[PDB]
């Protein structure tokens, strides 16, 4: 979507 | 939504040989920490200064490192996060320890961890 991080974009 | 306020802060603390830390630019981290050449057991736990209810586990793959942060000790479970394609949001501490052995490491690698190799 846009962010990054993990589990999810955050 | 959640990103909206941060802008320039700085808070360690730490009493002993902890490896926790809050905001380190997990895309440059990888730059940094990506330079272990071991195996996907290099983890790291660190988050964000900015994410308010932030906790990461970092990894050191045999390719790469990663950063898996999105929910901390919430009221409704423990540590609530997973991988790229995991579904964990669950204990973790206690869990890490003799799972270290074998856990839940890296998304489809090894799964086994011990520490980084960084500070100490």
């Amino acid at each position: 979507p846009q962010p990054e991080y993990v589990n999810q974009p955050d | 939504g959640s990103p909206a306020s941060g802008t320039s802060l700085s808070a360690a603390i730490h009493r002993t040989q902890l490896w926790f830390h809050g905001r380190i630019s997990r895309e440059e981290s990888q730059r940094l920490i990506g330079q272990q050449g071991l195996v996907d057991g290099l983890f790291l736990v660190r988050e964000s200064q900015r994410n308010p209810q932030g906790f990461v586990l970092s990894l050191c793959h045999l390719q790469k490192v990663k950063h898996y942060l999105i929910l901390p000790s919430e009221e409704e479970g423990r540590l609530y996060f997973s991988m790229d394609d995991g579904q964990t949001r669950f204990t973790d501490l206690l869990q890490l320890v003799e799972f270290h052995q074998l856990n839940r490491g890296i998304l489809p690698c090894l799964l086994r961890h011990c520490c980084t190799r960084v500070a100490l």
